[PDB]
């Protein structure tokens, strides 16, 4: 692309990150979801390091066995039962929460970055949560519209339209990586000059 | 060369003039170097290697020959490549491809020197190989509809296709073998279940096709050594500590005793299998895994023959000579099918003893003996009986044949020179080095051969003209025939893949103008 | 290796590998140099691929020739900031200029044909131009049977590359389905199927294991011998759960063991094996089927239906390969290309590549505008006619500019084997004393100079995106006066 | 031979010679691959193959600088090859198995050129009476000579060489106190006398000080039950296979043996139960419920003997179940000697297993070839061409071997052929060349004769590996 | 060293990525990396002038 056709999304933006087989059978553009921002990973694993497991039937070992399915399949109700329709955390998403949410149209992305996650919460307002099992409408976010989009061989999610924003955000073009990072210095002293002159004129 | 450098030390490029000097001088050194393994009277080439301990082998395919050569310049990996990809496709025609490529690279740079641009001699190529498969398509003749007609179409294949390999000696009686072998699949194209097993000792005459089925494999202690009427169980199960249960479990327990109870019932458990097994009905057991002795020795206490460790190729060419199918789980003797054999018995060949199976049921697999003076004679003769085994199921699979010796080449030579006199500009001298190369592989078979080359083509060419379209070399002689009467016999497909390959690969190198190397990674020492 | 008459380049890899290319930007790639501008270059090249995809070589070319332009301006004693100054002013008039002359024509279903003339267009320089017709159709149908139309935009993950050496080119399709690497488990199972249904699973046919650690502890003969009949309870429950749903065939992602393998052989299901992640979720997406993790959650609702299923064997090797068609209306499609020379599959892939791009552009924009240089004469000749008001020494570097953008028919014609010189000049004389912008050079010798009527189409963004990228990496090339380096 | 980690080797075998060289040439290796081959398909004969396939390459150097082409030269080999089959199989004579004095004599020539030919009045009738133990002369075709096990053992000299009809082990006895039983009952065992473990993880846990004794206490009464159940069969002697992932044999298990008066020998190796089995007449019993009185075998005697130095050695004779086995002690003062010993006895057998295989017999000493030579010199007058010539160098080739045989003896080769040759040409085809005399003589009163597969294997495969020869043009070297 | 290539008009970059280690010349160093982190811009006109 050209200068030109750099832009500031009054919201936030952010790189498509890594995702399983499924996560292309799920919807790409909502009008007025809700955001649910977590900090849980939802994934079938063991419950902790420090566990073992001592059993003596084989009833007990299939009960032993559904019991993990019954765990997470607990957890994915409770999100879905909030309302929410896109899912962002910080942590591994699995190829089952995956499917579990393609399922039933709804949008779900993990390792979101910690930088990324705290501006879309700010852009929002939500909170992260840690624990799914008091998911309230004050902890979801709202976003006005939200989307994937190409850009120049990438793939980005857009959240735009929220007008309580108290951040944004650059999408900087050019052709070339220190063409790219000359405008983004050029660009900062500007901002600096800007905030001093805000704090005196 | 700029003043400026725009490379790493190490890194080299080459513009025009010497990229195609490079290309064309790599081109027909390739060329030259497997043009006299060609025709009836070709001749073989030695090849041993430097680094893999000294392997030695003697052989006339060409694929063999260039996958073996180690090349560095750019161009032959390409004509390597193409060999590669016809054996892969066909299985015959390896030398043909590489000298037609050669050929046509050595007339474009004939046309280059004349001052004409590649894009043109590019253009009168693709019209020239236009006209020529239309020639070629429009000379074959399609059998099959008659039993005894196809037979000898199959027989004269099978005799061309060996004349240039060193089973020349023995040609009758290895056509004979290749025909029975192929007709024995019903139709199906499944070359990997003909099995060649060759061993030293004996002349090369006594090769031969078995009636029957060949393993080599043992059978176990206090067992029956022949079987009359045999009734096969194909098993695909592990017979081996059988109980992996691949659950992760284990034993806890306050004493001994308890343990050796333990240990009984799992004795106990592989003991209720082999009744299982034994309840099917059988006197014969075949196990691509392991069987250990315990189970040896309840199979030799029921009076069964038990055959362990023959792998998945050895399963399923037993599965498709006697009739049976693999099983596992042994839960439904109602709903598996066994094989079936009128005698196994054992048979010495050399110093080994075989598992002979004879009276099958199917017959839809077989094993081929091969006996030599050598095991580089051996490797020779199992690399040139899979060429006529290859060829022999594609013109199964597709029976319309083309008359060969030369005839091919001819009539597409004299297809693509009437195309080139119907034409104006700088393309119709592009068409007739079209043609000259192909009129240059009945000129290195007679030279092979130690004939009037010169002559012999010209004879050819003014009958072709004048409307013989089915003579050629007589090579027994050295003279004119024809080559409907004398049984020179050739597959379509084959000649069609030669054909195009060697177009596709003479036009992709000269497209080429510009050779770029980076600089190689060095090899660490110490 | 500019135009349908230009030669390609054989790039020899480190490890001693080859590739016949002409594509500016592999090349360019694969290229090694040590200069920054070079490297610059290099990566203004890939930046024109990863934006538009097409016209990765003409924009170097320019921009070269923008830079060798500007050093009779520097000899002359002129301030760089003023000839970048003087770039800028003429690649806005330029850029303005060009979507004036731009014509938009369509995209549907129904009609295709300009479409296909693009396709073919782009396809022209290549060496698959022996069949250029027939690729440009597939790419064509591709696109439109993947493209999402309300949004604009289409993904390439749903558009399968594959390609297996032998064959003919002519051999190269396209399958409105899917094709992998695979086969049936057991030798013995039937190779062909007319109306599967089938069940998308991604549980191995294995009794269940908990993740956490976990120990069964076994302490009595009876605990042993209930153990053992669990273990064959549970791979008869499986395939009874699976055949009770009426499916006809199974895919698992992860392997079998040979109990289920016999039991599946047996109660007359075929089943493939150890498949990967994208290939589940394109068959998923192509038959319209879901996928499951637990024989438990198995429903008829859950199935996917496809109307064939075959397994097809390639020549004297043991390669194998699985086959989906014949399915309802489907999101994903496969381009299978043949032939004889590895080199030729990779430079098959390329083209269908840049093809498909150029496609993608038509749907994100359908105005266009006509090759063979005619939109460089016009733009040239306008920055000529709008540097005669200009009086501030400027003039200059707007002439600079339009002798500079002069270059592709130069280039052109030389490659074709005419005289640059006099054939440009009776070209602008022709276009300057009519009113037809589209006349260009005519490389294939058909006897006209009319690009339109000879369907010689080109997209407007990649124009625009030529220019404005070259205009900024030259003005990049002439802020630099200093540099420093070790030895 | 000395190689090149320092072992040294004497030999006369031409295969083993050719193995044991290194030699570089290409054309060079494919003679030790023939010579192999003639190992194979006859066991003797295998100088005398290169010998005669060396004189054809020899002999094509001047046709070729002549201008013969190489595909005639080949075809007229051929040609003369089918000849001179013809030749030898009517010169061949018939002969039966029940003859014992043709197979002495053919094994006394096998054998009167290496270095024991001085104790063939001892090796001769060993090889015979090995060959007739194991086939049954009725409808025997072929020989199997893994039938018969060759057991090096140093000490002595070669005259201590001896057959054993039985079993021999060279292993000792665990047991300390019994070396020789009397109307021996042997039991072959494929479990293991020891502790109990199952193939699953298993470990028992001791919560309390009585399971402490109770553990000690049990696992000794599972010993001794099973050696009770052992002794219950009336087995004097135990044989044990090999185990190596637990113990076969523990010491407790090896103090109630010894108790109850059972020889115990361990280690018996995985690989050779199937010729135990088929010498004594033993069955395998892998499970302590199958140990019966009716899987033992019987022997008249077992019993460990101590030779001056060299070790122990277990023999066990006098078998009820006689299988078609048998075994050879090879003794000597020296490695050298032994291993050349082996392979001479190894010869013998071969020969008379060819003898075996076709019932033909033919005079050796140079006959066959100067009869080939002369028929071949005659053939050649009657066609005309090119053949004429090759036909004729294929038969001057074959007056090497009577020329190498003259030289070695000491004789004037030139004069020794003359005379055969005149000989053969004017009536008697079994003259031949006499060591003992020093000069022509009839060859069958001498009583040295030969097999006939010998040579026509050796005509054949020298033919076949020339034409494969005469058809290379180039070497090339690779990766 | 690595070749990586950085291209700059800011006078605190050129300064911090030429590698100064005069003692003297340190001190101008700093006082561009002090400008910088307090008011962001102005960084070659206080060395200019010192
Ligand atoms: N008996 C024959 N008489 C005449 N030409 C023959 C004969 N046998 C084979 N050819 C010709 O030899 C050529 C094949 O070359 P060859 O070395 O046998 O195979 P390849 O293609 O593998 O090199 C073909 O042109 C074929 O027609
Ligand atoms: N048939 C044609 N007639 C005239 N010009 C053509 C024709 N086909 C392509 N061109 C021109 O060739 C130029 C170079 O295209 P190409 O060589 O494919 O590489 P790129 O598209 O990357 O520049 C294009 O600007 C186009 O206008
Ligand atoms: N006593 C003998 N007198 C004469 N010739 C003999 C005598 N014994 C053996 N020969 C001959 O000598 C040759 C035996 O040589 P030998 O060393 O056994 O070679 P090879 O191992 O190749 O058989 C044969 O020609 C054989 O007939
Ligand atoms: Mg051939
Ligand atoms: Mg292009
Ligand atoms: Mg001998
Ligand atoms: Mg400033």
């Amino acid at each position: 692309g050209a200068l030109e056709d750099s832009q500031l999304v009054a919201g936030v933006a952010f790189k498509k990150t890594f995702s399983y087989a499924g996560f292309e059978m799920q919807p790409k553009k909502y009008h007025n979801p809700k955001i649910a921002l977590l900090n849980v990973e939802l994934e079938l694993k063991a419950e902790k390091d420090n566990a073992e497991i001592r059993v003596h039937t084989v009833e007990d070992y299939q009960a032993i066995v559904d019991a993990e399915w019954n765990i997470l399949y607990d957890k994915l109700e409770k999100i879905h039962h909030s309302g929410a329709k896109v899912v962002l955390s910080k942590l591994p998403i699995g190829d089952v929460a995956t499917q579990y949410f393609a399922d039933r149209d709804m949008f779900c992305a993990g390792r979101v970055p910690e930088e990324d996650l705290k501006r879309t919460m700010m852009a929002c307002g939500g909170s992260i949560q840690t624990s799914v099992n008091a998911l309230s409408a004050d902890v979801l976010g709202r976003c006005q519209v939200f989307e994937e989009t190409q850009i120049g061989g990438e793939r980005y999610n857009f959240f735009t339209g929220c007008p309580k924003a108290k951040t944004c955000t650059f999408i900087l073009r050019g052709g070339a990586e220190q063409f790219m990072e000359e405008t983004e210095r050029s660009l900062h002293d500007a901002i600096m000059i800007v905030r001093r002159a805000i704090k005196n004129d | 060369l700029a003043p400026v450098n725009i490379f790493k030390a190490g890194a080299d490029e080459e513009r025009a003039e010497t990229a195609r000097l490079t290309s064309f001088i790599g081109a027909i050194a390739i060329g030259d170097l497997v043009k006299s393994t060609l025709g009836p009277k070709g001749m073989d080439k030695i090849l041993l290697s430097s680094g893999r301990d000294a392997s030695l082998m003697v052989t006339n395919d060409g694929a063999t020959i260039l996958k073996n050569i180690g090349v560095d310049n750019p161009a032959a990996k390409v004509l390597v490549d193409m060999s590669r990809v016809q054996d892969d496709e066909v299985g015959d025609g390896t030398t043909s491809v590489t000298v037609l490529a050669a050929e046509l690279l050595r007339e474009a740079e004939s046309l280059i020197a004349k001052k004409i641009h590649p894009q043109t001699i590019i253009a009168g190529w693709r019209e020239a190989t236009k006209a020529a498969r239309e020639a070629l398509l429009s000379s074959a003749v399609d059998h099959g509809s008659d039993e005894v007609k196809f037979r000898q179409d199959l027989m004269n294949i099978a005799g061309t296709t060996l004349s240039s390999k060193l089973l020349t000696h023995h040609k009758d009686h290895f056509t004979k073998l290749a025909v029975e072998a192929v007709l024995r699949l019903k139709g199906s194209g499944n070359l990997e279940a003909i099995h060649i097993i060759k061993k030293l000792g004996g002349s090369l005459a006594d090769s031969y096709l078995d009636e029957g089925f060949l393993l080599d494999k043992k059978i176990g202690v206090n067992q029956p050594k022949r079987i009359e009427n045999a009734k096969i169980l194909i098993a695909n199960t592990g017979m081996d500590t059988d109980k992996i249960k691949i659950f992760g479990s284990r034993v806890r327990v306050d004493s001994t005793a308890k343990v050796a109870e333990i240990e009984h019932a799992e004795k106990e458990k592989m003991k209720e299998k082999v009744e299982r097994i034994l309840k099917h009905g059988i006197n014969c057991f075949i196990n691509r895994q392991l069987i250990y002795n315990y189970p040896e020795q309840l199979f030799g206490a029921a009076g069964v023959m038990a055959i362990e460790h023959a792998d998945f190729a050895g399963v399923e060419r037993l599965a498709l000579v006697t009739g049976g199918e693999i099983a596992s789980t042994f839960d439904h003797p109602e709903l598996v099918k066994l094989g079936s054999c009128k005698l196994i018995e054992e048979v010495m060949i050399g110093e080994d003893k075989l598992i002979h199976f004879s009276g099958v049921a199917l017959g839809e697999a077989c094993t081929i003996v091969l006996r030599g003076a050598t095991q580089q004679i051996l490797d020779e003769a199992e690399r040139s009986l899979h060429d006529a085994l290859c060829v022999l199921a594609q013109t199964v699979k597709d029976s319309r044949t083309v008359y060969g010796g030369g005839c091919s080449e001819m009539l597409m030579a004299h297809a693509v020179t009437q195309l080139a006199n119907r034409t104006p500009g700088k393309e119709a001298v592009a068409m007739e080095s079209y043609a000259k190369a192909l009129r240059m592989l009945p000129t290195i078979i007679a030279d092979n051969a130690g004939y009037d080359s010169a002559d012999l083509v010209a004879q050819l060419r003014a009958a072709h003209s004048e409307g013989n379209t089915t003579a050629g070399l007589d090579m027994r002689e050295g003279t004119i025939g024809d080559m409907a009467i004398l049984g020179i016999t050739e597959s379509f497909q084959v000649k069609r893949q030669v054909l195009l390959s060697a177009a596709e690969a003479a036009e992709v190198i000269l497209r080429v103008d510009n050779i770029i190397k980076a600089a190689p990674r060095k090899r660490v020492p110490d | 290796s500019l135009g349908p008459n230009g030669l390609d380049k054989m790039m020899v890899d480190k490890d001693g590998d080859v590739t016949v290319t002409n594509d500016g930007a592999t090349i360019l790639s694969m290229m090694d140099v040590d200069h920054q501008i070079a490297k610059l270059m290099v990566e203004l090249s890939k930046s024109q691929d990863d934006e538009i995809g097409d016209g990765t070589t003409g924009v170097v070319v320019l921009a070269g020739a923008l830079l060798e332009e500007a050093e009779q301006l520097l000899d002359r004693g002129i301030h760089p900031i003023r000839i970048a100054d003087g770039y800028e002013q003429a690649a806005r008039v330029a850029i303005e200029h060009l979507d004036k002359i731009s014509d938009s024509v369509l995209v549907d279903i129904k009609d295709t044909e300009p479409l296909i003339q693009t396709a073919k267009t782009t396809l022209g320089s290549k060496v698959v131009n022996s069949c250029h017709r027939q690729m440009a159709e597939i790419a064509v149908n591709a696109v439109l049977t993947v493209a999402d139309m309300e949004r604009r935009d289409v993904d390439f993950e749903l558009i399968k590359v594959e390609g297996k050496v032998g064959g003919r080119l002519e051999d190269t399709k396209l399958i409105k389905g899917v094709i992998v690497d695979k086969d049936f488990s057991h030798p013995q199972m039937p190779k062909k199927v007319e109306d599967a249904k089938i069940a998308i699973l991604t549980c191995p046919f294995e009794p269940p294991k908990p993740k956490t650690k976990h120990k069964l502890d076994v302490t009595s003969v009876e605990d042993y011998k209930a153990l053992q009949k669990y273990e064959k309870e549970k791979f008869e429950e499986m395939i009874q759960q699976i055949k009770e749903t009426g499916a006809n065939l199974a895919i698992c992602q992860w392997g079998f063991d040979d109990e289920a393998n016999h039991l599946l052989l047996q109660n007359n299901l075929p089943a493939v094996r150890w498949v990967g992640g994208p290939e589940i979720e394109l068959i998923a997406i192509a038959t319209g089927g879901r996928i499951v993790p637990r024989f438990s959650e198995l429903t008829a609702e859950k199935l996917g239906f496809a109307g064939l299923v075959q397994e097809i064997s390639f020549g004297t090797t043991k390669d194998k390969m699985l086959v989906i068609e014949q399915c309802k209306n489907s999101r994903a499609v496969t381009i299978f290309i043949r032939g004889g020379n590895k080199m030729i599959i990779e430079e098959a892939k390329r083209s269908l590549h840049d093809a498909l791009c150029v496609i993608r552009n038509l749907i994100r924009d359908n105005r266009v505008v006509y090759g063979g240089g005619a939109a460089e004469i016009s733009c040239a000749l306008a920055v000529s006619q709008e540097a005669d008001k200009c009086p501030t020494l400027e003039q200059y570097a707007m002439r600079a500019f339009a002798d500079a953008l002069e270059v592709i028919p130069m280039a052109l014609s030389e490659n074709s084997g005419m005289n640059p010189i006099q054939t440009m000049t009776e070209v602008r004389a022709r276009q300057v004393k009519e009113m037809n912008p589209a006349l260009g050079i005519d490389c294939l010798h058909k006897g006209t100079n009319d690009m339109k009527q000879q369907h010689v189409i080109e997209t407007l963004i990649g124009k625009k995106q030529q220019i404005s990228l070259a205009t900024q990496m030259v003005r990049m090339i002439l802020k630099i006066d200093d540099i420093r380096k070790p030895g | 031979i000395q190689d090149g980690k320092g072992d040294v080797t004497i030999t006369n075998d031409g295969a083993t010679i050719l193995k044991q060289m290194q030699v570089l040439h290409p054309a060079a290796r494919m003679l030790v691959e023939l010579s192999k081959a003639q190992d194979i398909e006859a066991g003797d004969g295998t100088t005398s193959v290169v010998i005669i396939a060396g004189s054809l390459l020899d002999s094509c150097t001047k046709l070729l600088q002549k201008g013969i082409h190489p595909t005639i030269i080949s075809e007229s080999f051929q040609k003369a090859l089918e000849k001179g089959i013809e030749i030898l199989t009517d010169m061949s004579r018939p002969v039966e198995l029940s003859d014992r004095e043709t197979l002495l004599n053919s094994a006394t020539t096998s054998l009167n050129s290496k270095v024991v030919s001085q104790y063939s009045s001892l090796l001769s009738p060993m090889s015979v009476n090995a060959v007739m133990k194991v086939i049954d002369p009725a409808t025997a075709t072929s020989v199997d000579l893994r039938d018969i096990k060759i057991v090096k053992k140093l000490g002595g000299t070669i005259d201590d060489c001896e057959l054993v009809e039985g079993l021999v082990l060279t292993q000792k006895v665990s047991n300390s106190g019994i070396t020789r039983v009397e109307k021996a009952k042997i039991g072959l065992i494929q479990f293991c006398l020891s502790a109990p473990k199952t193939d699953m993880d298993n470990q028992i846990v001791v919560s309390d000080y009585a399971q402490m004794d109770r553990v000690l206490r049990e696992e000794r009464a599972y010993i001794l039950n099973l050696v009770k159940q052992i002794k219950k069969t009336g087995c004097n002697v135990l044989l044990i296979q090999k185990s190596i992932l637990r113990d076969a044999l523990s010491d407790l298990a090896l103090h109630f043996l010894n108790k109850m008066k059972i020889m115990v020998i361990k280690d018996i190796e995985r690989e050779d139960i199937e010729f135990i089995c088929k010498t004594i007449g033993t069955k395998p019993v892998a499970h302590i419920d199958q140990f019966t009185a009716d899987m033992l075998g019987s022997a008249e005697l077992a019993e460990e003997v101590n030779l001056n130095g060299s070790g122990k050695l277990l023999k066990i004779t006098g078998c009820a179940s006689p299988g078609k086995t048998v075994t050879i002690v090879v003794r000597g003062s020296n490695k050298l000697v032994i291993e050349e010993a082996e392979r001479s006895i190894h010869d013998a057998l071969c020969v008379i297993r060819c003898l075996v295989k076709k019932r033909a017999l033919i005079a050796g000493g140079g006959a066959p070839e100067i009869e080939l030579a002369l028929r071949l010199t005659e053939y050649s007058r009657t066609l005309s061409g090119m053949e004429s010539y090759c036909v004729r160098a294929f038969a001057d080739a074959m007056e090497v071997i009577p020329s190498t045989l003259a030289e070695n003896a000491g004789l004037n080769p030139i004069s020794t052929v003359t005379e055969l040759r005149n000989r053969h040409a004017q009536g008697e085809k079994t003259a031949g060349i006499n060591v003992r005399k020093g000069g022509i003589s009839n060859i069958l009163e001498e009583l040295v004769v030969q097999p006939l597969l010998v040579s026509v294997s050796a005509l054949t495969l020298a033919t076949e590996t020339v034409r494969s020869i005469l058809k290379i043009d180039d070497v090339v070297n690779t990766r | 060293g690595r070749g990586k290539a950085t291209i700059s008009n800011d006078g605190a970059t050129i300064l911090k990525l030429l590698d100064v280690v005069h003692p003297a010349a340190k001190t101008l160093v700093d006082i561009a990396k002090s400008q910088d982190a307090e008011v962001g811009d102005g960084t070659t006109s206080v060395t200019l002038l010192a």
